[PDB]
């Protein structure tokens, strides 16, 4: 669930209207790797529940900035 | 101005080295984890094949 | 869950809903249902499919894929 | 002013090294998956031996 969750988050946050057209999907997959490596407890927790909390999206955007840095 | 220019040259050189280090470490860790997980996956696939 | 982004998001499908899939030949009509089924592996829900007047080659392909997944146990 | 430009060129140049690292990762992943397929067919041959 977190996969498409973070994808749509990035889209709505305009986090995609900024990066390369073709590189979109590459960024996506590398983002999945980035997070499920670093944030594996985070996505585990969120997908085990299906509920969202604001601090969760805070962690999400933190990961957003960290991966955009990478 | 010349003294300040050399100072900022060194200041940016150090940052360039640091960022190169960060990139080279991060990418290598990601690739290594990639390889690890691929090996585990295909091994498990092999045992499943033999169960078949 | 359908194991998709396009599907699961823009077109929700819940338990018990009927939803036709329509398209042309070799355009990706079954592969979608197959993925959906494989998704249900962890869920443990009851899943069952019927082949209706198609080529046995296609049949055995589907089969071999299923047992490859090991899905053909639930 | 000339001294100011060269620093930017070096910084721009690091980008090339970052791109180069990616080639390493790509070649290594291709090798890893080729190895994966080779041992896949090897498991196939072992299963064939089981068939005899
Ligand atoms: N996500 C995908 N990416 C690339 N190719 C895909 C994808 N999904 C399905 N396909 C391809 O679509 C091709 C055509 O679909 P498929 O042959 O599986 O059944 P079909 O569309 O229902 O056609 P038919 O009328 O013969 O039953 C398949 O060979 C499959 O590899
Ligand atoms: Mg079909």
């Amino acid at each position: 669930i977190a996969d498409q969750a973070v994808s749509v988050y990035a889209s709505n946050e305009g986090y995609m209207a900024d990066v390369e057209v073709k590189k979109i999907v590459d960024f996506d997959a590398a983002l999945i790797a980035y997070f499920r490596s670093e944030y594996a407890p985070l996505m585990k927790q969120i997908d085990e529940t299906g509920d969202y909390n604001k601090d969760i999206e805070a962690a999400i955007k933190a990961g957003i900035e960290s991966f955009k840095a990478t | 101005d010349l003294a300040d220019a050399q100072a900022q040259v060194k200041q940016e050189l150090d940052a360039a080295k640091a960022q190169a280090a960060q990139l080279i470490e991060q990418a290598n860790r990601r690739a290594a984890q990639l390889i690890e997980e691929a090996r585990t996956q295909a091994a498990a696939e092999g045992e499943r094949i033999r169960q078949q | 869950q359908t194991g998709y982004k396009s599907v699961d998001t823009m077109i929700p499908v819940g338990r018990g809903q009927r939803e036709l899939i329509i398209g042309d030949r070799q355009t990706g009509k079954t592969a979608m249902a197959i993925d959906a089924i494989i998704a249900q592996k962890n869920s443990g829900i009851k899943c069952v499919y019927v082949a209706i007047g198609q080529k046995q080659s296609t049949i055995a392909n589907v089969v071999r894929k299923l047992e490859e997944t090991g899905a053909m146990a639930y």
